[PDB]
């Protein structure tokens, strides 16, 4: 629900923060179609308590209760050879999703060790303080 | 600078899933229909006010011969047919597992046979909380090429489940033009349909003996639009009918269900004008015999079925014709010629005809994607 | 729930400490009621939707996750112009908020404002370190 | 010290909206009754566990002159009555825009006018899902005065919406006084309503004739306590009653619907007499004569609308009073004197006799505050 | 959603951490159904709001918005004396917590001074800086 | 190192509440069944589908006989009677306060008396949004002991309200072998409930006079197996059974009810025999004279009352027995024996007989625990 598919990156995160703010400002029945309702009532929360089971579980990589953030793992050149305009202005989400599909699974693990990295050497300094 | 991956959240994305779909019809549950006697059974009411999301400027890779929903409808009218038509005799074979005289024998079955009525009622196809179904809006859509103009909904419109071969019954029409669709030309194999844009009606009325009518005066142009069409694959080629070749007497002749009288029906007096750019058919009514039967070949596996003897008399039947099914006849002995014969009879081929647009998707919100910060350590 | 309506902003601050404390201290029939069951669970469907769609806007303002904030900016002598004590003391959460009505759209930029400043300066800072 | 700005999540604030609501009431669903009927097509079976909760020392301005939530029952009724009450004929004039002698034709409509029976049931509005209703509880209220006693409620209490002239019909009375209610006093340009602690009680019967019956001896002591109360606003005058001064036959004199019946009584007879300190009407059944009728002015909008005639006979009519509308006489002559006649004519007075302790209110959590807090950086 | 009972606290603790990787890395009909559906749904909306408010009550001591929290108060050996060890290698949950009932509610006023001095101090290095 | 305190949330931890529950049956609402009315009025449709999840090895203390659940259905009960059979006459007694010959005097009232059918009907307990339903699987229970292997559920099984006494009416039955239950044996003074595997059969039917007949060939090996159970709490003494040792008319004999026939059948030809390790019974039909009754005793309370006469005739009823319940006689005077004689009339403990499986809990999630990590500050 974040943007409308087609759309490029830049456009959709620059256009989020006013969607943000406008949403913030506040500016025939068959007595059979009573199952309607539930349908819908349970679709809505399906939604709501996927959306929070996922923001629970983004925790392990340290960016728990955010929509966006940043780690610390250096980015190769032999992923994607590509610079920040042209991905950033071109290259629809659904495409560039494609276009790295094959190392989807190796980043996820790289992340994971360097959160546990990042964690034993902020209790080492907890130890110190 | 220094790029640094990143997890976003809330992206746009689609994937495919194999999830399963419920049935949807304005039943009755009140008459001696089987059909509605099976929506009331299980089945809900219609959606009072259906909402579309018109979508903007995306492009998704369609295929209709790959699809997966018809494997699903094509089980549940099976599943139906067993609430109506019961029968008197079910003979059908069952082998035993011999390496190789592998051991095969025929089974009996037989139940009550009570006469009942029988009329298709239209039926809707939903998707359950948390998928989405993508439609297309080109006016062509190439057959399984991808398109533009597509929307976002949650069910479909009004499907018939009649049965037939040879001839397409009762269905919706095309947007603005007869079009052809096949799943790989130039190899003899596949079958090829053809929907048009205008029904043409058809009357069939009738101890054994009946006849069916058809207005040739629609019938005539019908083929010339056909044909023209046709021209543009095989230009130098002329194109000839020609009636079946042979087979079981439920391919070989026009056959489908009326009042629970199984009706059978040469068509011979449809295929033998061989055609070219000018006319070579005729110069009213067109008479086309129709006999019953009891004793027929099933469709849903193999095996013989017998029914109890007709209804007294008096039955009408008057419908629509929008779709059609031609074979082709192709080899290195061909000469400037190419024969289209009638065939049919692969009911997922009679029912990809009106489920070729319709997609079943999922939502993936998550994202990687490589950012210009650093985190803050 | 954050205070009832009537009391003044001190009383109401002092008495949802104890509330809290004490809360997380661990101390007929009709076929027709269907009907007012969904009128019923769509309020308070609606009311999570909204709630949560707040907490999760509130990240411009880097409140995002918190309740009780307090942002760098400092207050300014030309909006009301009176002492912390008595506004604490006395004058209800409506009679307050209706005296800061004409001038309250400025802050609003002011805080997006500071907190791009914030923001910007962390970017810079992350260049050394 | 340093003062810095905060935000804090949560407090609670009054605000005003537009919302629309949804009729609910007491509905049976099975007998020929045209407000049950109505209730089941288009309503909800009451609130069977309503809540009422007090706040603490509030104090917030209601208001009865500028409330829009008469605005919903009156058009809600209005539909009502066009779909209860089908007229044989329902004539309405329509004019056509042309500058200025401006073109104004007759409209009629079609419809089938079977006689059909009508007993006013009561219907309780409710607020829907996210906003709130308010009442107070203060026994005098003053009329548009911030209460102390305040509740917040969703769905009102049951009201009859019958409609009636110079007497209400079946209605909620005071608590311990009868109370005297005006928007803007000294004017003698807006009703003041007079609500009444005790009832009095009235039985009409009887094809143009009937009787209806006033007991003067109950009667006395209402009149007695509302002259009395009056004297208070203007001591210094002295107070007479009349009769009406002329106008539409439904308004002049009495009117009720009844039965299927529009009866309209001439209760000249007891706003003449002048008043005093003392008595002075006589020292029991006053008889008021009353004429059935088929003639109105449609209240919902100009125009006419008669029904199929009146029923043989046996009409019995017993209704409570329990509300009064009453204007003042003003002017440059009056010469220590007060003129009372009697009152009404717009229906949306009498529902602001209802309404007025009720207002819509929604909530904004969001709130700013000066603090010496200093966020680290 | 942590686990389930009857199983050592290391246990449960480590395949929380595998079965979070796992999900994370993508790989007769009858007119009655209507009362039981709605019993369904209130029991989920009602467990969604408790959660937030409990979410939110956590924030007296510092702890908003985390499942798993850290403090700074000394483990007197008073209360159990025992070793990390035998700690988390055996007594399931249910015991230990009966282990430790009696002195559940002191924790709460030291963990409750704890913060407030630590909120102080923080102050008084806001007035420092 | 240096442990340091940490809280953790979700933790799995139960308790136990107070909570209220409402009736889950399944009605008819169209029979003249008074259970079946009030069950319309106020009860739900039983759940479509249950779902048990069966935890690991985890274990709790199953008390029994401090159960809160009993008292719930004890005066719900008392409700359901009040509107099903009521009694011509009602006589309570009515006491002053004052202390000392206090006053105390008799208060008399009376109903109509229509006559009714009445027919116990099965009834589901469920519990509100937010509790939880234990129950234990093991073969034996100890009583009050407790089991290994449990399992959640949402909603009991099926339950019927019969009410007699000595002889516990249509029951479900045990699992593999009769089990014996007391909680404190040695006091003879709690009452000692025991089931049975095989239900036993039972006629009894009918101015004033009626018979029962039992299956002797059951009963006996039935009573040498309870015998069997009993010996191994007393190896060296001797059993022995007796009749009722007097007192109401209500306990000294076997009483229960048929469609508005209150029968008082004695059962003094069934605990005659002495027992030993051999049987010294008999050696087809056992017969029990029944005389019905038309001034009871209320078992609600204090005080006789009075019904309608008896129907005129053709009366019948076929039960099955499934458990018993017993008292006991202790004493310094016995010499190295056990008499046991029949018991009841406490609705509570003929209720705690079966929901001895079940336990209400509420979840706690917060927790704490000492670790090894450390704040930073």
């Amino acid at each position: 629900f974040l943007g409308a598919a087609g759309s490029t990156m830049g456009a959709a995160s620059m256009a989020l923060t006013v969607q943000a703010r406008l949403l913030l400002s506040g500016i025939q029945h068959m007595l059979q179609l009573t199952v309607w309702g539930i349908k819908q009532l349970q679709a809505r929360v399906l939604a709501v308590e996927r959306y929070l089971r996922d923001q629970q579980l983004l925790g392990i990589w340290g960016c728990s209760g955010k929509i966006i953030c940043c780690t610390n793992v250096p980015w190769n050149d032999s992923w994607s050879n590509k610079t920040i305009n042209e991905i950033w202005d071109n290259m629809t989400w659904m495409q560039w999703e494609k276009e790295i599909d094959n190392y989807t699974q190796h980043i996820y693990t790289l992340l994971e060790v360097s959160q546990i990295q990042q964690e034993k050497n902020e209790q080492e300094l907890l130890e110190l303080d | 600078a220094k790029k640094w991956v990143t997890v976003y959240y809330g992206v746009p994305v689609w994937k495919e899933a194999t999830t399963t779909l419920f049935c949807a019809s304005d039943a009755k549950a009140y008459d001696t229909e089987v059909h509605n006697v099976w929506a009331t059974h299980a089945c809900v009411p219609t959606d009072p006010n259906p909402q579309e999301i018109v979508l903007g400027n995306v492009t998704e890779n369609f295929n209709m011969w790959k699809n997966n929903m018809v494997e699903q409808m094509h089980e549940d009218i099976i599943s139906l047919w067993d609430q109506s038509l019961k029968p008197c005799v079910k003979l059908t074979p069952l082998c035993v597992t011999l390496n190789c005289l592998i051991n095969c024998n025929t089974s009996v079955i037989t139940q009550a046979c009570p006469k009942v009525s029988f009329e298709p009622i239209p039926i809707h196809y939903c998707a359950p909380a948390g998928f989405a179904i993508l439609k297309c809006n080109s006016k062509t859509f190439n057959g399984s090429g991808p398109c533009t103009n597509v929307s976002t909904v949650q069910c479909t419109h009004g499907i018939r489940p009649v049965v037939s071969t040879q001839l397409l019954l009762n269905g919706s029409l095309a947007e603005e033009e007869i079009v052809i669709r096949s799943e790989n030309i130039t190899d003899n194999a596949k079958t090829i349909i053809v929907q048009l844009n205008e029904a043409v009606e058809i009357n069939c009325t009738r101890i054994r003996q009946a006849h069916c009518n058809i207005s040739k005066a629609r019938w005539n142009e019908t083929l010339g639009q056909i044909v023209a069409k046709l021209e543009e694959q095989f230009p130098n080629k002329t194109i000839i009918f020609n009636h079946s070749s042979g087979g079981d007497p439920e391919i070989v002749t026009h056959s489908f269900n009326c009042g629970g009288e199984f009706f059978y029906c040469n068509t011979t007096p449809l295929f033998n004008s061989t055609w070219n750019n000018t006319r070579t058919d005729d110069y009213q009514n067109i008479t086309l015999q129709c006999r019953i039967k009891q004793i027929i070949n099933m469709w849903q596996g193999v095996g013989k079925a017998m029914y109890a003897p007709p209804i007294r008399g008096q039955i009408r039947c008057s419908s629509n014709i929008t779709g059609l099914l031609l074979t082709r006849d192709g080899g290195r002995d061909q000469n400037g010629t190419e024969t289209f014969r009638p065939g049919g009879g692969n009911m997922r081929d009679n029912w990809r005809s009106e489920l070729y647009k319709y997609k079943v998707v999922k939502i993936e919100p998550l994202g990687i994607a490589p950012t210009a910060c650093k985190r803050r350590v």
